């Protein structure tokens, strides 16, 4: 007997489309900034002359 | 450290210990070992080859079929013992690698 039987899957292969890469790695842009504000402040005179 | 090549590298760390507090009869301490090496592939590669050395010539085969067997039963079982050698071949000399094969970022410089 043939030692690899017919009981076994013989599914024939297909036209699979071409392979895309795993990762894009497109270029980044820096995020924007404005400068930090002082939190403790200068104050005016509460009392006049 | 002394034997690093004789581990499989995709099984990083390979040892399982147990310690019983009691010796056997005799000396103060002993230790039982159980190994699983692909080395045993050289047990199956022998018997399949000596099976092949009987099977074509069919020698003795009439006593096996005589008690009940078909030739297909021998032919799936030697083929089994070939498939098991190919399992050790899959699992010998393979490396530490990721989940599946993957493609790296190339050279594309043309401009």
């Amino acid at each position: 007997s043939p030692g690899t039987p017919g009981s076994r899957s013989r599914t024939p292969s297909l036209p699979t489309p071409p392979t895309r890469e795993p990762k894009k790695v497109a270029v980044v842009r820096t995020p924007p900034k404005s400068p930090s504000s002082a939190k403790s402040r200068l104050q005016t005179a509460p009392v006049p002359m | 450290n002394k034997n690093s090549s004789y581990f499989v590298e995709w099984i990083p760390n390979n040892v399982k210990t147990a310690v019983c507090d009691i010796p056997p009869r005799g000396l103060k301490m002993s230790a039982t070992f159980i190994g699983n090496s692909t080395a045993i592939q050289e047990l199956f590669k022998r018997i399949s080859e000596q099976f092949t050395a009987m099977f074509r010539r069919k020698a003795f085969l009439h006593w096996y079929t005589g008690e009940g067997m078909d030739e297909m039963e021998f032919t799936e079982a030697e083929s089994n013992m070939n498939d098991l050698v190919s399992e050790y071949q899959q699992y010998q000399d393979a490396t530490a690698d990721e989940q599946g094969e993957f493609e790296e970022e190339g050279e594309e410089d043309e401009a």
